[PDB]
RNA sequence: GUGGAACAGUGGUAAUUCCUACGAUUAAGAAACCUGUUUACAGAAGGAUCCCCACCUAUGGGCGGGUUAUCAGAUAUUAUCAGGUGGGAAAUU
RNA sequence: CCCGCUACGGCGUGAGCGUCAAGGUCUGUUGAGUGCAAUCGUAGGACGUCAUUAGUGGCGAACCCGAUACCGAUUACUGCUGCUGUUCCAGC
């Protein structure tokens, strides 16, 4: 031991630090890895050591010269001529939908025989070569038709020839194929929607596609099972005079307003079923609703698929005058979410005429933000057939670097209405966008055109006026989910769809990965967000109990949690009833309004209310803790589907002043939606119970809201936490996820008004399932 | 963040005056423990029951953190507490609490007796419970003396420090704190440094493998170094401020 | 299939025992006085025969046993005189217990060890050492510049 | 608030005292950073706190961009600063007196410098003793380009 | 009265957008110091020259105080940048009983005072 | 033909039992390990009330200059922290 | 390729864009993501099975364990469930 100079010691331990660098750096190229596992995880491919074409040209050759160091069946008389069946079907459905003609009934449905198949697409060809009328004559070489449906719903489509038998049950999206190489599908509705990316991409949407700032990406949604209806008012040529009162019928006076009819944005809010009979109107909660007009008159109605089949018969119900358009097949949108969703939109598609919504999108294509723009963005044009480009490029101005709020004010003031609405117009009607179809070419003819410029001249494919299919394209921002959606008929989708990912900063949302991007942002999803309503509660009670129990009954004994025996729930524990607050599983709203009514019978029986000891007298908790259980034991025999249990009250606070026989369940309760953090340590969990403070501890949450912790130096809540009662539960979180963007845990809960109105402070504690203990967070008012 | 309370004051007896050695012996120390890194420093001096105690208020401690510590308190980024060690044997010349406790802040005890034990369970509200773990250990440890003190809020303390002196006082550092282990039921362990020189310091991770093996979990230990010794600090502070 | 090995990093400090010689109270002046030098006959072979005659003298023979199953310095280098012993997850305690005994080397005498960091992996203890000599660095180069 | 320590001194301030800490930045923190002997510079000096009215300080500083003599050919050099959430405020007063000025067809140069107070105080556990920074921002505001101030440890703007 | 604001414009490249942070006033401070020590782990293969601190308002103090601390006790260069952030709101102009947030809403600007904080490796 | 006991074959399904707390840093990523508390804003952008002096009018008031007090949702806290960590088979290819 | 100087191809900035090349890098990494390969230790409470002398004790395993992810099939073991086959024992 010796002491040494200053100089010495940092330069001896700064070359000890790039010795330690040199020597990591050193063992991980020592490390015996292939360059196959040189690509990054998302892009490894399993197959690469098969075939090299998976592997990037600059390290495929490194690939060759390590695999070169390491290294007309037997058929019956029958079944060939089954073989061949398909085989000569294949060819003559291929040459059939190329040459001139559509498809005949008999070959779509596909329950008759296949021999009269090959018999009709014989008999076409020969009709064709014999005669020119008499045919169902295309407008294109791909087998492409106008699957639209007036006044009617629209019916199966016809589809392809050789995949007809696999749509027999459920129907088909148009990236069908190709989501399904690249994602997971479930199959609940008639459609087949994607669920969940195949690789892991929790975190990954999360960040990329998400509310979170470093989000350099794109993500895209396949959303062409959303259904949209298209009413015009026949019976004037004027003002539309019906269209604002059957707007007033569907929705409420919320989404009626002047504003949406001067500045036609789209809204997307709560719709209601209504039900007029005779002089009597009864409203159900229904669900979501986009709704989006056309300058005055004609609009488009746009929701969930089951709603969209309600919505469709209660307006066939009552379709005296204006014409009905069922759009299920031949228009749908896609949802582009992101930072750079913008550019790679921008990126995929290319002007045919210079506009000014050419030029609004492309400069709000440049500022990589979503929020800094007004509320109407609905941009609509004229644009090329994406097969044309076929490569990832993007295409920028030089614009002198400079990005303001003045210009944006400038395009807010100067909005291009006639062209964006005709383009509006030409979507709507099915004659336009049949003639859209006639130039449409097949990739041999779009290749044919690339190899010509090729050998004449760059990578493009010019625009001609005569023989080039410009389509309608429409992107317009939905404002509450944050997300740019751009719509396009049905056939047309997939060429514009097929480049959007090959932009190697684009990547693909399923249905769970969207119901993350709306848990993420704070607002609501139907399926399982929507409680209040009555398919909502159908579905998801259905389900979740069908499926909890399914599992709980699966489980064997001793395994699993056992919900039958947990001691210390709650303070002064009641006789007859040792279990967890109404059945364990998926949200009992029944429990929670029977509860509720019975607080308030105490409470306007007597000014106090007593804690313990056809319909037995009423007179403290347990009294309606055994009706809940005699009830939930008669709906286990016999289901219930007469009314709901829980509405809203954010449309009944505001008019209806919220106001509430041997009654004990027949008005019901309406609840406020919220969304409490968590401000103590711990995360909610799906099915969580929502209980008020205690008066009588309320200093002490206050106080452990400021802080009080062990004198060691960090948090402490090792605690005797006092147990407040039975009865003081007034919400249910449904969806429980660790809450990534602010640290802590996000539940979004269901609270009643009058006791939101109870407490002076926010303040409100959560409970798990299965779990003990009590986490009190605060909570902020949803207002979807 | 880390507690060490019981580096000990190079002085036995009044009469005796510190040399200039020492004081630098004991900020060489000092500076060892924050080298390997403590927070919290309470040095330690030890006081004969049988020595008797003097009348005065401001020269009951021979510590003075003010004048000679107090620009290394601001030069180092720490802070010094003053406590006491009473070797306490036999009841004579003695019984006086309310004096010794305003002006030192934490009061810790050396019984080696039977009867001291007793007496420093029933009429001695102290801090620490200090045994010999250099000599042998005086009658035995029951569970019936140790449950009832624990119970009231006095810590039992282990001085790894001791260990690092001899060979053969080591096997009688086990048997002493294997004892204390067994009859502590893992709850009121406070363990401490009791260094004079520099070269016997040592860090939380052998520390913590050392009174893992001999014999307390890693959540008591850990729990304990944290928790029971920063809130017997807080004891001290207490009895000194309110 | 693979091995769940642990490794320790341990850290050679000399206590700057001068009882005539007066001391600078500082941060890096404390970290210059202590990270000073290791001696010149210091190896791997010096620091495992003296570490396995500490684990004789102080542990015994069968849980030297227990011990020396894996008992292997696997990275130590003198000119900074930190060092990684491999070990297993079971007997870590008794492995980190005798690098706490540690008393004196036969040649050099008055030194302490001080052990950092245990993980399972190397790879990441490394990137602890780093960081760890990047902060020895930050307080070197504060002190140096003020 | 038990000190208020720069540049690891022992100092006596207290931070709700706005005057005490501002005379304290200009006559201590604006000479250890910038000396106005060897050169030609007229610096005016100006602190804000959080009770000024914008529009009177703004004012003010319309004043102290030519109040030395121009024939002289002495370089005019405004020195603002504060302290803590004042700064603010001087943001304020800092960029619409540069909205006031550009509108000329003129150029504000401008250096940016970062400095901070060092304050304990006991925390709500009382052997815990906590340590906050206070941050301090001192512009230097002129119409040249090159001043020969000591201005290496600034940012050009 | 009821307005509801918006965020700033983030015009930003593929590179800027890896190495630039944005304190809130909720945003914690020892939270901010590790996640600038992210961006300044990962900057080298970013491969760029500074991290950028920006704020507005309420956390431009707080933010000072990042350059406080990487300045000082890592011997971090930084560079401070006063910039101006144009804000638009959405205010209700008065001219039945509709929901609060159903009105008329019109957009206005309104101009805040920022502070960039640039820290070199 | 029935009931019980034992064995064998196949089909379906499940596997850290679950929860709670703790495990050194102004050198602020050391319980073994990872991620997060990053779409910056207190309608404090010519902010509001108030002190003194001078001016004009009078039944109210306004302007200019100077230092500077109070206020920004639970009169508070700028420097803490949260969550997760093996499976039907991950072995076999 | 646009701006300024200079004018035969030139020079300086834009934290601008397009093409091409490079065994320079890929924690660009996944509600686990290591790469000489982490997936921990302990205490208390709830539940299940088995054995008790006073009432408690032991056990929650076997097979096995990522390295890009997905799904089908096969193999190793425990428990539950339905079917089938064999043996033994009776109600008349």
């Amino acid at each position: 031991g010796s002491k040494l100079n200053v100089d010495q010691f940092i330069s001896s331990r700064q070359f000890e630090v790039k010795q330690l660098q040199l020597a990591m750096h050193n063992s991980k190229a020592a490390s015996s890895t292939r360059i196959f596992q040189a690509l990054p995880r998302k892009l490894r491919r399993r197959t690469a050591s098969h075939n090299v074409r998976r592997i990037p040209k600059r390290m495929r050759n490194r690939a060759l010269r390590e695999m070169r160091k390491s290294d007309a069946h037997g058929l019956n008389a029958k079944q060939l001529y089954k073989a061949r069946m398909s085989i000569k079907l294949l060819r003559l459905a291929s040459k059939s939908t190329s040459m001139k003609l559509s498809m005949p009934p008999e070959v779509t449905s596909s329950n008759c025989h296949v021999r009269q198949k090959i018999k009709t697409l014989k008999r076409m060809i020969k009709e064709s070569s014999t005669a020119n009328p008499n045919i169902k004559l295309l407008n294109n070489r791909m087998g492409s038709y106008d699957c639209t449906g007036v006044n009617e719903l629209a019916p199966i489509p016809k589809g392809r020839v050789k995949y007809t038998k696999r749509q027999k049950h459920f129907a088909w999206l148009p990236t069908h194929i190709w989501n399904a190489k690249r994602s997971h599908m479930m199959k609940r509705w008639g459609y087949q929607m994607v669920w969940a990316p195949t690789q892991k991409c929790f975190k990954l949407t999360h960040r990329l596609g998400g509310d979170t700032c470093s989000s350099d990406g794109a993500l895209c949604m396949d959303s062409s099972y959303i259904g949209t209806i298209i009413v015009k008012d026949k019976s004037n040529d004027s003002e539309g005079d019906f269209l604002k009162s059957i707007i007033g019928k569907l929705t409420a006076e919320r989404a009626n307003l002047r504003k949406y009819r001067e500045g036609q944005v789209l809204f997307q809010g709560l719709i209601y079923s209504f039900n007029e009979e005779n002089g009597e109107d009864s409203t159900k909660p229904l669900g979501p609703c986009d709704v989006f007009w056309v300058q005055k008159d004609t609009a488009i109605i746009r929701l969930h698929p089951s709603i969209y089949t309600q919505v469709f018969n209660i307006l066939l119900q009552h379709k005296e005058k204006l014409t009905v358009q069922d759009c299920r097949y031949s228009l749908a949108s896609v949802t582009l979410k992101g930072a750079k969703a913008l550019e790679s939109l921008a990126s995929c598609l290319r002007s045919t005429e210079y506009s000014k919504s050419f030029e609004q999108f492309k400069m709000v294509s440049m500022i990589t933000d979503h929020n800094a723009l007004p509320q109407r963005c609905t941009f609509a044009f004229e644009a090329i057939d994406p097969r044309h480009l076929a490569a990832p490029k993007k295409l920028n101005d030089s614009q002198r670097k400079t990005v303001n709020s003045d210009d944006i004010l400038s395009l807010h003031e100067n909005y291009p209405q006639d062209e964006i609405n005709a383009v509006f117009n030409e979507l709507c009607d099915p004659e336009s966008r049949t003639q859209s179809y006639n130039n449409q070419n097949t990739l041999k003819e779009i290749s044919a055109r690339r190899y010509k410029l090729l050998t004449a001249t760059k990578t493009t494919v010019p625009f001609k006026e005569s023989d080039d299919p410009s389509i309608p394209l429409v992107i317009i921002r939905r404002l509450k989910t944050r997300d740019w959606i751009v719509v396009l008929p049905w056939f047309w989708l997939l060429p514009l769809w097929h480049l959007l990912n090959r932009i190697p900063r684009m990547y693909h949302i399923g249905l769970r990965q969207f119901q993350q991007i709306q848990y993420e942002n704070k607002q609501l999803y139907f399926p399982d967000d929507y409680p209040f309503t009555q398919l909502g509660y159908i579905e998801n009670s259905f389900y979740k109990k069908e499926a909890s129990k399914t599992k709980w009954d699966r489980k064997p004994m001793g395994k699993r949690i056992n919900f039958e025996k947990i001691k210390d729930i709650h303070n002064t524990k009641l006789p007859a009833y040792s279990g967890e607050i109404g059945d364990f599983f998926s949200s009992d709203w029944r429990f929670l309004q029977i509860l509720r009514n019975g607080i308030d019978y105490l409470q306007r029986n007597d000014k106090t209310l007593e804690l313990m000891d056809g319909v037995r007298d009423i007179n403290c908790v347990n009294d309606v803790l055994e009706f809940c259980k005699d009830y939930e034991a008669k709906t286990k025999a016999m289901s219930l589907s007469i009314e709901e249990n829980i509405p809203v009250a954010l449309c009944k606070n505001r008019k209806c002043q919220f106001r509430t026989s041997f009654s004990l369940t027949f008005f019901p309760r309406c609840i406020i939606a919220v969304s409490c953090t968590l401000l103590e340590r711990g995360h909610p969990k799906d099915n969580a119970r929502i209980y008020q403070v205690p008066e009588k501890d309320l200093e002490h949450w206050l106080q452990l809201a400021k802080g009080v912790y062990r004198p060691n130096g960090r948090k402490d809540h090792d605690l005797k936490i006092p147990l407040p009662e039975v009865h003081d539960l007034i919400g249910f979180i449904t969806s429980g996820t660790y809450h990534l963007n602010c640290g802590n845990g996000m539940g979004i809960g269901f609270i009643d008004h009058h006791a939101a109105i109870r407490q002076p402070t926010r303040y409100v504690l959560i409970r798990n399932v299965g779990t003990n203990t009590y986490r009190l967070g605060e909570w902020s008012k949803i207002s979807v | 963040m880390l507690v060490d309370l019981n580096v000990p004051w190079p002085q036995n007896s009044y009469a005796d005056k510190v040399t200039s050695q020492a004081v630098n012996n004991l900020i060489k120390t000092l500076s060892t423990l924050h080298m390997l890194g403590y927070t919290h420093i309470a040095i330690n001096f030890t006081v004969n029951h049988s020595e008797k105690f003097p009348n005065d208020v401001k020269l009951l401690n021979p510590i003075d953190i003010k004048r000679r510590f107090g620009e290394l308190m601001d030069r180092t980024g720490l802070k010094l507490y003053s406590r006491i060690t009473l070797i306490i044997d036999d009841p004579s010349k003695g019984q006086s609490l309310s004096k010794i406790s305003q002006a030192f802040d934490i009061v810790a005890a050396l019984p080696i007796s039977e009867k001291g034990l007793t007496l420093s369970t029933t009429n001695l509200d102290i801090d620490l419970l200090t045994f010999q773990y250099g000599s042998r250990l005086p009658t035995f440890l029951k569970h019936k003396s140790i449950c009832s003190c624990v119970n009231r809020g006095v810590k039992l303390e282990i001085v790894y420090g001791y260990a690092l002196r001899d060979v053969q006082a080591r096997r009688q550092f086990v048997s002493n704190v294997r004892s204390v282990i067994r009859s502590s039921r893992s709850r009121g362990i406070v363990i401490g440094s009791g260094a004079m020189s520099p070269l016997e310091c040592r860090n939380i991770l052998g520390v913590t493998s050392l009174i893992k093996n001999l014999g307390l979990p890693s959540d008591r230990c850990s729990k304990a170094m944290g928790d029971l010794a920063s809130l017997v600090l807080l004891n001290g502070r207490l009895r000194n401020k309110s | 299939v693979r091995l769940k090995s642990r490794y320790i990093l341990f850290e050679i400090i000399f206590p700057p025992t001068d009882t005539n010689v007066e001391e600078s109270v500082s941060k890096a002046d404390i970290l210059l006085s202590h990270h000073r030098a290791s001696p010149a006959d210091v190896s791997i072979k010096s620091i495992l025969q003296e570490i396995r005659r500490s684990l004789s003298l102080n542990l015994g023979d069968y849980g030297s046993a227990k011990c020396n199953s894996l008992l292997q310095l696997k990275y130590f280098s003198n000119k900074t005189s930190t060092g990684i012993i491999r070990c297993h997850r079971e007997d870590c305690d008794l492995v980190i217990m005798a690098l706490m005994l540690m008393s004196k080397i036969g040649d050099v005498d008055g030194l302490i060890v001080n052990p950092v960091k245990v993980s399972g992996t190397i790879k990441k203890i490394e990137q602890f050492a780093m960081r760890r000599n990047s902060k020895i660095l930050n307080i070197i180069k504060c002190s140096q510049s003020s | 608030i038990n000190g208020v320590y720069y540049n690891e001194i022992s100092r006596d301030l207290d931070i709700s005292s706005s005057t005490q800490c501002l005379r304290f930045l200009k006559e201590t923190v604006i000479p250890s950073l910038a000396n106005n002997g060897n050169n030609s510079t007229s610096i005016q000096y100006h602190g804000i706190s959080k009770n000024d009215n914008i529009k009177k300080s703004v004012n003010k500083l319309d004043k102290q961009i030519n109040m030395a003599d121009r024939s002289l050919g002495l370089q005019q050099v405004v020195c603002i600063f504060s302290y803590g959430p004042h700064i603010q405020k001087m943001l304020s007063i800092l960029e619409i007196f540069k909205k006031g000025y550009i509108k000329n067809n003129k150029k504000i140069y401008q250096w940016n410098k970062l400095t901070s107070f060092d304050i304990k105080r006991e925390g709500r556990n009382e052997l815990q003793e906590e340590r906050l920074k206070v941050p301090i921002l001192v512009t230097l505001v002129s119409d040249s380009e090159i001043i020969d101030l000591n201005l290496h440890s600034f940012t050009k703007q | 009265k009821r307005v509801t604001k918006h965020p700033s414009l983030k015009t930003l490249t593929h590179k800027q957008i890896h190495t630039t942070i944005f304190v809130k006033s909720t945003t914690p401070y020892v939270s901010a110091l590790k996640r600038i020590n992210k961006f300044l782990d990962s900057v080298h293969k970013q491969g760029s020259s500074y991290v950028a601190v920006l704020g507005m308002g309420k956390a431009v103090e707080k933010t000072l105080a990042l350059g406080c601390h990487f300045q000082d006790q890592k011997n971090k260069k930084i560079e401070v940048y006063t910039k101006t952030i144009e804000v638009l709101d959405e205010v209700i102009t008065e001219g039945s009983d509709v929901e609060d947030d159903d009105k008329e809403t019109q957009l206005k600007k309104r101009a805040v005072s920022g502070v960039e904080l640039r820290i070199y490796v």
